[PDB]
């Protein structure tokens, strides 16, 4: 069926580690850069 | 800004500070 279909990437960004100094806590954010909160 | 003007692991980051802010 002759139609129009794009193409994208997959999604990539590179994962960042937020940390409050492991002085204080063992709890980190975490930041997926440039993705659409779904494919976590 | 009117005058002035995502595919192989090249990406673009975010300048820190948005236009509104500067
Ligand atoms: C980090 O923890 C150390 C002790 O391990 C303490 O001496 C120091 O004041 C702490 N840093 C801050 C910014 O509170
Ligand atoms: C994220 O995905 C949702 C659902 O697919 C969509 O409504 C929203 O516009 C998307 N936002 C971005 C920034 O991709």
């Amino acid at each position: 069926t002759l139609e129009i279909l794009d193409i994208t990437p997959c999604s990539f960004g590179g994962v960042s580690v937020i940390t409050p100094g492991t002085n204080t806590s063992n709890q980190v954010a975490v930041l997926y850069q440039d993705v659409n909160c779904t494919e976590v | 800004f009117n005058k002035v003007t995502k595919f192989n692991g090249l990406t673009v980051l975010p300048p820190l500070l948005t236009d509104e802010m500067i």
